[PDB]
């Protein structure tokens, strides 16, 4: 019958002997209970208040079947090197989510449990998406293979540059520093994340002055060129207006910041770009407010798998050596999740589950953030081909100009590719290669002398 | 277990779920409005029903009543509000009567309760 | 002239003697530098990389005026009770932001500085918005005073209830538990945050079954009633379709989750709701991933002042006594910022600046989460009128039903209002008031006996 | 006719008094939407001049107080009511909120006296 | 309480000691009162009937705050070289105007006060717009600097010419007097203010005959031209 009162959470939601299905979503949590709370009540209090549950008994539970609509904890292990720290595993039935929404999944799994009075910390590490749930998403608009064929570029990584200073330039001076960069050897150019439409430069007359430099620099070298135009705006009616004027002029690529703009607005631009034939580049802004510390937040390896389902052709992924924080093994672990089709479990890189993507196209990673010509051999051995490399201040800060400062970035890459596909070690050597190459090119010996003694070495916070 | 009655059980907003109001408990809600510098008023209407419109959100009919004389600007004693209710009760012994208050700095009413029923 | 190389950040961006203007935005940061870094170089490195700046010198700086487009640090103080912790102040010129965008402000101020290799922590506390920048926003669709007049409800706080179980009920059983609640004394009813459209209950036939109970319970008690309908969706084309079907049925109010949906999608719904006469209720989900810890993140007092600029009529604000974490002084400090027009500096509540709103309408706060009838005298003294109180499991968990369990929630509120406006102390007393009231009402003496010994007392993490 | 001649250096004043419009030029205009005779028939009012009143104070009233000073005027004997020339849409009272509160008083005052009313 | 009757204007709207805010609009008037009217009643009669005021007392004034929604005169000076002429200063609160409308400002400030029976003249000289009110307007579409860059013309003033006779030319003769002007050294050409669409020349076939001369004169001198 019905009996009103208060009960423990571990009488329904803790099932230590349960065998999971191949149609279930799985999650792994790291938690820290408050003093005087068993490690098993706290685990069952996380599965209860995410699917069905509250602090008291209700009479409407008997109008339906609860063992069919409930989540349950089935495994708990202790962390080695800590008194109060554990890892918990939770499973979710399939009929709890709406088909085609990234918003609903995050509203259900992480919406209320992080701020309970009976906890001190909580962090989410990994997830598993069954093939029966990812088949209801569109995915990347084009992919990796359909994008290398439109541009006719095979055999080497791509190159780019961003324009500085960040803010304060007019609309005619902004498009004169693009022509000189693009005519010297680069492939792309880019706006800054915070250049939208402002009193010193409005959006509509910058789109026109940039389109005049591409035509002049493309007919002079005989290669295809491009520029990322920024379509972030304050409403949807205004974001949809700056994407039609790019197609009217015949441009190939646009931009969007998907964490300060939102997940609902990023799934309509992706639909438009598939229907009209554009390329999409994605910038991860405001991501270190959530990802930086070890005992609270969400790891970026989880925020990458949501972007792959929502839609995009590029994504930023950071560098190992630079002015921003990153770790070698974690990066090598989550690039594989972005580029491949079948990935297995490897706890030495931080992977808790086995993931299959049943033929969804991959995404290109982008490295940026404070790199110059002495880092070239190190960035080619880690990423290889199928990547993009960007130098903003390492191009516009050359002692001779914008065009001489882009020949030194192409010679240094080709000289490394040729040496690599000959059988030489790019780790022991790399100084000798650049030093030998800077003998028939006078633009490389100039850049090799201003940035000889510049490195960034500090301690790391995460440490796997 | 007990059952709540659904037939012929109307209600009249604030304070209507408590036991009926006596004459003492009425001149304690006026000294609370006077202690905050508000302005009393009176109203009356013969009916109390509410109507709607097909497809217009936020439109209801039956929210205006008729005002007795005028708001009592500059009133300090509570013996006049009590005498005006009795004058209102002899002219119209078949209507409802309500008591209001006005805040002139935020422009919004502050109180409402029923003192007479047909 | 032009001289290429690398320079310190404190030669341009550290100006200790500067007098600010009344047309400037101001920010306060709490930081923790890495070993071997002066507290002033680190401060100057935060103002540099948010407005204009990079790691090297460029030739295009001389084509414009930099003292006119730069940010600068002007004050640094040490925290009392910490070897290495400081507070920094930064000022921003007005011509750096786009008019009408909440996205641009967050992209500029917090987009890259949280993940530098020369820091270990960083948290943002407060901001100041000059009157010359908030005049370019629309604001709340209706407000507090225009909403109390449409409903004809004066003199007491409002009441509500949410439906449980969270997930697993059909569409005809969902609307039968609404009629019984609304006919017993409540004013509102609500969905859960994760009820959008799912195999067990689709969205279009629930909107129709709920609208049939409001009409039947409104003609039986003679009072106006309502129900929040949820308009969160996976794209904008779907979110706009569920808002036009509530207008054809003549419903008064809707819902939206504004942190997992995004800031661009929340400024379009607000614009729609002004042009068609609807009310808006806002739910703060996924907010404790950012706000919970003391040394990293963004305080909720900052995320509150962006909602008032974007648009909304209600907002959740938590309770002091319940199952979720909160503190008395901080809450009493940031409610005043939501409801008032002029607020002054008070460092005993956590306010760093003075703020004016030049006649923008206020917002109603909502308190919810694990509260029953014994907390009534304590929740009336803190918030007073001009607030909403919600009981979900404290209504549906009554031992006699849904309708008897709503009379005990209204009698206990009116009995406290009558005692308050008579001159009694609601802090010393409160037990005696409920005990006296549960003598002519048999539905209150039953609820007073099942939840007699239930409290939540743990330690707090923030502690001002 | 009057675009440049008023500001010549060889004049000190100039004023225009009258004009004549031939019938061959006024036939290309639509004119008044209804007129005088088609408007007295829709309202059913014959034999006396019409009456009205405008609402004061000019500015500073809310939207619910603005519409309860209309019902009391219209129920006592008047035919019309009016806004002021500088009441468009302002922070103390927005335009869409007032169009709805005014339409609620006309219906209540028209069913009590049996005459047609307006604003 | 409420007391009905007629009162003077200088009991509420004349405040000689007032310090203005940086969020206020200001105006300066030059006036000429009729015989037998003090210079201070007339000044207060101009601030009263522009914001809130009328010729009698009403009961609805007590439902709101009037010192918060009123205009007020705060300074009066006499003109040098005139027996009867003065200058008056009036201040206006910000919450009286609609954002983005030039129509509302002129309807409020100058809509009824110029035709009072107790005056003989009145002229408006200047205004002050605070920065918190001009931020709600779009402004010029392009400007001065964005227009000199589209045309590629630096270092000298621009030149132009308008076409005469004013009225009476056909559509083919109108466009052959444009080519000869533009090919000789000018930059622009212009219509007259009263050439819209008339029996001797309709608008749609003049737009086409003018566009044929610009192309012919631009390919002959190598400079950008317009009309
Ligand atoms: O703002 C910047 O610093 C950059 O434009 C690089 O400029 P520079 O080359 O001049 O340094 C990049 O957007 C950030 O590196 C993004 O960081 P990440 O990719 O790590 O998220
Ligand atoms: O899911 C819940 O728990 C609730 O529905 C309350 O249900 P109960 O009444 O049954 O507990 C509320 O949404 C949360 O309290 C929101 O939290 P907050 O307002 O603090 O952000
Ligand atoms: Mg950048
Ligand atoms: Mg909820
Ligand atoms: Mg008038
Ligand atoms: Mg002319």
């Amino acid at each position: 019958g019905f009996k009103a009162g208060v009960k423990d959470y571990r009488l329904t939601y803790y099932t230590p002997d349960y065998e999971t299905k191949d149609t279930d979503i799985l999650a792994a949590f790291r938690m820290t209970p408050q003093p005087g709370v068993p490690p098993e009540e706290a685990g069952a209090a996380v599965a209860a208040e995410s699917s069905t549950g509250t602090w008291t008994t209700v009479w409407t539970d008997g109008l339906t079947s609860l063992d069919r609509y409930k989540g349950r904890c089935y495994d708990i292990e202790p962390v080695a090197g800590e008194e109060n720290q554990y890892i918990a595993y939770v499973a979710y039935p399939l009929d709890l989510f709406e088909e085609g929404s990234v918003t609903n999944m995050f509203t259900s799994i992480v919406g209320n449990v992080f701020g309970f009075k009976a906890l001190r910390a909580l962090r989410l590490e990994d997830l598993r998406i069954p093939p029966a749930y990812s088949k209801t998403f569109q995915g990347p608009p084009h992919g990796i293979q359909v994008e290398r064929d439109k541009l006719n570029k095979y055999g080497r990584p791509l190159l780019g540059c961003t324009i500085k200073p960040k803010l304060g330039l007019s609309a005619k001076n902004y498009g004169r520093a693009v022509y000189e960069c693009l005519r010297g050897g680069l492939d792309f150019t880019k706006d800054d994340e915070n250049v939208n439409s402002q009193p010193f430069m409005r959006w509509r007359d910058r789109f026109l002055f940039v389109a005049e430099a591409i035509f002049k620099s493309q007919a002079e070298t005989g290669e295809i060129k491009g520029h990322y135009l920024n379509a972030t705006a304050g409403t949807c009616e205004e974001m949809m207006k700056r994407a039609q004027f790019a197609r009217e002029l015949g441009m190939p690529i646009v931009m969007h910041d998907y964490l300060t703009g939102g997940f609902t607005a990023n799934t309509t631009l992706a639909h438009y770009c598939r229907d009209n034939g554009l390329l999409l580049h994605i910038h991860r802004a405001m991501h270190a407010v959530i990802d930086r510390q070890r005992n609270h937040g969400i790891h970026f390896r989880v925020l990458a798998k949501a972007l792959r389902m929502s839609g995009g052709d590029h994504i930023h992924s950071g560098t190992v050596v630079g002015k921003l924080e990153g770790e070698r093994e974690v990066t090598l672990g989550f690039v594989d999740l972005l580029r491949d089709d079948y990935i297995e479990k490897d706890r030495s890189r931080g992977i808790y589950f086995t993931q299959d993507w049943v033929s969804m196209p991959g995404v290109l990673p982008v490295a940026s953030g404070g790199i110059h010509v002495w880092h070239m051999p190190a960035l080619t051995e880690i990423f290889g081909d199928d990547s993009v490399l960007q130098f903003g201040g390492g191009t516009l800060g050359h002692p001779w100009g914008n065009a001489p400062g882009a020949v030194a970035n192409r010679v240094a890459l080709e000289a490394c590719v040729q040496a690599r596909n000959e059988g030489r070690d790019l780790a022991r050597e790399g100084n000798d290669i650049i030093r030998e190459a800077s003998k028939w090119s006078p633009e490389l010996a100039a850049a090799c002398e201003v940035w000889k003694e510049i490195k960034f070495v500090f301690e790391t916070i995460d440490t796997l | 277990m007990q059952v709540w009655n659904p037939i012929d059980n109307p209600k009249f907003e604030t304070l209507s779920y408590l036991p009926p109001l006596t004459d003492n408990q009425i001149a304690r809600e006026i000294d609370y409005m006077l202690r905050n510098k508000w302005i009393p008023c009176l109203e009356f209407d013969p009916s109390g029903t509410i109507t709607t419109l097909p497809g217009q959100p936020g439109y209801y009919g039956g929210r205006y009543w008729t005002m007795w004389k005028l708001p009592m600007f500059g009133c300090n004693n509570a013996g006049y509000v009590l005498r005006e209710i009795e004058h209102c009760k002899n002219a119209y012994p078949g209507c409802f009567i309500r008591v209001l208050g006005f805040d002139n700095i935020r422009q919004v009413q502050c109180c409402a309760f029923i003192v007479h029923k047909p």
